[PDB]
């Protein structure tokens, strides 16, 4: 079926380079719009640069541009990420995310494996209040995420997204749009809110839905997520 | 040949002749009363404002 | 406009296509295949190269001819008649051994119709020396009452030319007639001139000096 | 109010009045009512210079009833006859090309159907309107202002050079590639399926033809018998007065073309009457 | 034996007859003379989408009252947003002669279908992004006219080779065959309920079928010429038939007869395309004389017209929420009016 495997993530020497790779099958590859995300050993996901269909349009971070670049080979059905100059912050376990747009579409859908690499002001402030919730099978729980600016554009659409990072796995895209359930998630996830305070609701809490839960905008670039709120058992 | 059309034609008409009809006043009654119900809520035989339609 | 730029983006890309696949598709030459049952059209579709609709396309001189051979719809063509319009020409293919006032009433039908007043018809004549043994066997007053003269090949062939090429009526199109006896290679290039004659007419009607 | 005078506003209001109407008509059924063929980007693009050249008699009207001296600024006169000479070249240059199209789109049947759509056409229109607009520089950088009297007037290698340019670009190879082309158009008319027709396609062509030759030549014939005649004399006194008739003229070719051109297109003509 | 049949069959026609007549005591028009009219009706070009190229024949509205489906002979079906004028999909299609489309309730599939035979089922919610050819259902000899969705899983298509048949999109088979025309059906209608649907053929008649039990039901003949265009009104006890006879009629199924005749002297062309309201009370029917006019349903007058096309109109859509109506026509144009 759908397949991202990527490699290519190594020891690397401080102030080196090192480039990426992003195999993919299974799917359209020119018609999907590929992200890159790093993720910190001990801190939360981070995104880097995005690439569109047809290469038009390219974004980079604040402490990505210039240092980075994303371009892609259609025909080879690859993505690549070549990133210089390393520096001490840069190690991180980057993915690699699918998020075709159309009305209706579902941004975010499928995420990749991962390569480890262990090296050697108007934005919008999007907090989760709390870090860690004890839970217990068979109890609800909920997760709140505030923003700092209103994120109900003119259209009607609030763009809120959440996501579950199982351990040892990668995270799984469960809303999309704040009230939009992905397909394949199980009904019992809901989500909630009102142009700046986002919920979400997990009804009969099981064994598999232990994780840590992340809340993302995707109003405008750069996209900040959340602190990220851990559920244990 | 023509012996089977012939009894399938007639065994059509025998089974059509035996629909109950209502008279013509009643149904055309019941078309006026249902356009005038819902006369209420058809953007198009009462314009809507600029405001309330999306196609401005 | 937040992320609908990249919904607006795709709508460009796929109007291009749009723009770029019309574009390609606008050189093919399109000729319509008409003519009785059994009258030598399987022959010269299977003589140029290569179940409601068939279609033979092949090559000849730089022109791509879309042939449609639609012979299997029986059904009313009033209804879908209208769909075969804009076409370079109409094929019309007669068995002349035989199945005569069949063909006649036909080409007075096709060459009459509202959509096809300014569609030239190609019409071609095979099986012409099956034909000729025919006339060596029986007169060609058979088919024709009103037929007199001599009742040689040539004369027969000529009454029945000017027979079909009567019926045509309006002044924006012409009939070009052909003989042909299916055992032969010339079904090409009578077809080739005839299409680029049409062009050209065209062309002229188009520009307006015509 | 002299006759040489008094004719040229005659002819540049005639000229004006048939024009307006006409020309603001077949641009706006060109641009909206109608579709985007290939034959239809020719008379869009002249109209478009046609109704250039009809905006611009407004500063003919002026300059010729002011007899010369322009009250406006050095820019105004930088531009306006630039402008002129921009709108008159394009239009000659679309005639040709109007041509060069009618008898390609005959004698190459073949070509004409695989490699012909709106791109070409499109691209032919630009590299017209550029080359008219590298054309007409010299006009433009050769311009001085001369006072040399009461009021401050208007003119200036610098003229035969120019000259001998214009005539040519202007009258030679247009007019020679037109009635070659219509001739060999005619000839081709005369073979099969064409021997009813002849009869009208050569009225077009003999018509077209004298119209393009009656309204331009006189232009050129006095641009270069003034290189020809020396002023201060009534040779040439009476060359600059008749100037101003050859411009009228020259300003009601613009005004005669869409008659000729566009409203022979019987459908563009429904078109037009529907829209009307 | 087939005199007698044949007297039989023509005794049953008489009483058929003689009950449709003595069930009529006073028209319709005679009873909505007291009602105002609802006036000039002005409808004005919202939106125009221009991405066809070649003569559009047939459209579908979405069940959000948003996206739209239209199908042209240079062998495309694009999916139209209505609200931002965007193109969401471009599907080429194996066919060119395109006769027909159709747009799931739940808008997962889009049907087509034409001079090939064969109904081509679309699904656009695939995993792998593209939409991929789900289904060929060929089991007609004669060209498709006409194809509803009933729902995601059985679809009822219209054939003109005098058939109607039911199938089953998750086999592929004929589940139930309509058969009993004399000519080319080239019109089909679905109940609001999906529960029963009529057709109209070339015969100048109109049938009464029912999905479930495959046999029609009743017959109404009034016409004089090949039907084009069929449609119930919004309560589903009602329809309207459009001709070649440029006149459109209003039948009644608890009736069963006619109601009123929509005709007018200086029409001459056939109707293409026959559509309703939201409410039932304008009848927009499509015409081959370049223009569509608004009928009023109940005082049978011309309450306005729709001109602005250049060619003859095909198709003609009311949307679900009765906000705007679309109109395709053979010059390639597709126009909302509100």
């Amino acid at each position: 079926d759908v397949q991202l495997v990527e490699s290519g993530g190594g020891l690397v020497q401080p102030g080196g380079s090192r480039k990426l790779s992003c195999s993919a099958s299974g799917f359209a590859f020119s018609s999907f719009g590929m992200h890159w995300v790093r993720q910190a050993p001990e801190k939360g996901l981070e995104w880097v640069a995005y690439i569109s269909s047809g290469s038009g349009t390219i974004y980079y971070a604040d402490t990505v541009k210039g240092r980075f670049t994303i371009s892609r080979d259609d025909p080879k059905n690859t993505l690549f990420l070549q990133m210089t100059s390393l520096r001490s912050e840069d190690t991180a376990m980057y993915y690699c995310v699918r998020s075709i747009y159309y009305y209706g579409s579902s941004p975010f859908d499928f995420w990749g494996q991962g390569t480890t690499l262990t090296v050697s002001g108007s934005d919008i402030v999007m907090t989760q209040a709390t870090s860690s919730v004890p839970v217990t099978p068979g109890e609800s729980v909920s997760i709140s995420c505030r923003s700092s600016k209103s994120l109900l554009h003119s259209n009607g659409n609030t763009y809120l997204y959440w996501f579950l990072q199982r351990p040892g796995q990668s995270p799984q895209l469960l809303i999309y749009r704040m009230s939009n359930l992905a397909s394949g998630v199980p009904d019992r996830f809901s989500g909630s809110g009102s142009g700046t305070a986002f919920t979400l609701t997990i009804s009969r809490l099981e064994a598999e839905d232990v994780g840590v839960y992340y809340c993302m905008q995707h109003l405008e670039y750069p996209l900040t997520f959340g602190a990220g709120t851990k559920l244990e058992l | 040949a023509s012996i089977a059309q012939a009894r399938k034609l007639v065994e059509q008409l025998k089974m059509e002749a035996n629909i109950d009809r209502i008279k013509v006043s009643k149904a055309a009654a019941d078309l006026m009363a249902y356009c005038e119900a819902h006369a209420k809520e058809d953007p198009l035989l009462t314009p809507v404002p600029a405001s309330e339609n999306p196609f401005r | 406009s937040a992320e609908e730029r990249a919904a607006l983006e795709r709508s460009k890309a796929i109007e291009k296509n749009l723009k770029e696949d019309g574009i390609s598709a606008a050189k093919d030459v399109k000729l319509l295949l008409l003519g009785a049952d059994n009258s030598g059209k399987s022959t010269i579709v299977k003589q140029m190269k290569i179940t409601g609709i068939v279609e033979t396309h092949f090559t000849f001189k730089n022109l791509h001819f879309r042939l449609f051979d639609v012979g299997g719809q029986r059904s009313e063509r009033k209804k879908w008649i209208h769909c075969f319009e804009d076409v370079t020409a109409i094929i019309f293919c007669v068995d002349l051994s035989d199945r005569m006032h069949e063909s006649l009433m036909l080409f007075d039908s096709i060459c009459n119709n509202k959509f096809f007043i300014d569609t030239s018809i190609i019409l071609f004549l095979n099986k012409k020396d099956l034909f000729g043994e025919k006339i060596k066997k029986s007169p060609l007053t058979i088919c024709f009452p009103e037929y007199t003269g001599p009742n040689t090949y040539e004369d027969a062939a000529a009454y029945i030319q000017a027979q079909f090429e009567s019926k045509n009526r309006s002044p924006n199109k012409e009939i070009y007639c052909h003989m042909t006896c299916a055992t032969d290679t010339n079904n090409a290039q009578v077809i080739f001139d005839a299409v680029t004659d049409i062009i050209i007419a065209n062309n002229l009607r188009g520009c307006g000096l015509y | 109010n002299e006759p040489p005078v008094i004719l040229s506003m005659v002819i540049l209001s005639l000229t004006f009045l048939l024009g307006l109407p006409g020309n603001g008509l077949v641009l706006w059924v060109a641009g909206l009512k109608m579709q985007r063929t290939v034959n239809t980007i020719w008379f869009l693009h002249l109209t478009l210079a046609d109704l250039l050249c009809c905006l611009s008699l407004p500063f003919s009207l002026a300059h010729l009833a002011l007899q010369g001296q322009w009250p406006y600024g050095r820019f105004l006169c930088k531009l306006i006859p630039s402008i002129i000479v921009l709108n008159m070249f394009a239009s000659v240059f679309l005639l040709t090309a109007i041509s060069l199209d009618r008898c390609l789109v005959v004698f190459k049947p073949i070509w004409c159907q695989n490699h012909r759509n709106v791109g070409m056409a499109c691209s032919i229109c630009g590299c017209i309107w550029v080359v008219a607009f590298v054309m007409c520089i010299p006009v433009f950088v050769y311009r001085e202002i001369f006072t040399t009297d009461n009021h401050n007037r208007c003119g200036y290698t610098p003229l035969v050079a120019i000259t001998i340019t214009r005539l040519v670009v202007g009258f030679l190879l247009p007019s020679v590639i037109m009635i070659a082309c219509y001739s060999f158009i005619v000839f081709r008319m005369q073979r099969g399926r064409f021997a009813k027709s002849q009869s009208k396609t050569f009225r077009v062509a003999v018509v077209v033809v004298a119209v393009f030759l009656v309204c331009w030549t006189p232009y050129h014939i006095f641009g270069v018998l003034s290189l020809l005649t020396d002023p201060e004399t009534p040779l040439g006194k009476t060359l600059m007065s008749w100037d101003h008739v050859c411009i009228a003229l020259a300003s009601a070719n613009s005004c005669f073309n869409p008659f000729l051109y566009a409203l022979l297109g019987k459908d563009f003509r429904k078109k037009a009457r529907q829209s009307i | 034996e087939l005199d007698q049949l044949r007297q039989e069959a023509e005794q049953l026609k008489n009483q058929i007859r003689d009950a449709r007549k003595a069930c009529a005591d006073a028209t319709l028009s005679q009873i909505t003379n007291n009602i105002d009219p609802v006036g000039r009706i002005q409808m004005r070009t919202r939106r125009t989408l221009r991405g066809h190229l070649a003569k559009i024949y047939a459209m579908h509205w979405g069940t959000d009252s948003r996206l739209l489906v239209s199908a042209s002979q240079d062998g495309k079906l694009i999916i139209w947003d209505s609200y931002t004028t965007n193109k969401v999909h471009a599907i080429p299609l194996r066919s060119s002669w395109v006769m027909t489309c159709a747009y799931a309730p739940s808008g997962n599939y889009v049907a087509c279908g034409g001079l090939d035979n064969i109904c081509s089922i679309y699904n656009l919610k695939t995993r792998e992004g593209n939409v991929r050819v789900s289904r060929e259902l060929a089991g007609h000899t004669g060209y498709l006219s006409c194809c509803r969705f009933l729902d995601d899983n059985q679809i009822v298509t219209s054939s003109g080779d005098t058939t109607c048949a039911l199938w089953d999109i998750e086999t592929g088979q004929q589940t139930t065959t309509f058969t009993g025309h004399t000519g080319d059906v080239m019109s089909l209608s679905l109940a609001p309920d999906t529960r029963l649907f009529v057709s109209g053929a070339c015969d100048a008649s109109a049938k009464l079928w029912d999905v479930r039990e495959g046999m029609c039901r009743q017959t109404f003949t009034g016409h004089e010429s090949d039907i084009n265009a069929i449609c119930f009104f919004p309560n589903g006890n009602a329809f309207a038939t459009g001709s070649d006879d440029a006149t459109c009629r209003l039948f009644d199924l608890r009736a069963d007869q006619e109601l009123m005749t929509y005709s007018h002297d200086n029409i001459i062309c056939g109707i293409t395309s026959v559509s309703f309201s939201k409410s039932g009370r304008l009848l927009l029917a499509g015409y081959d004389d370049f223009n569509c006019n608004v009928w009023d349903a109940l005082k049978a007058d011309r309450a306005g017209v729709l001109a602005g096309h250049d060619n003859r109109v095909s198709c003609l859509g009311v949307t679900d929420d009765g906000m705007a109506v679309a109109t395709g026509s053979w010059d390639s144009f597709l126009k909302i009016w509100n």
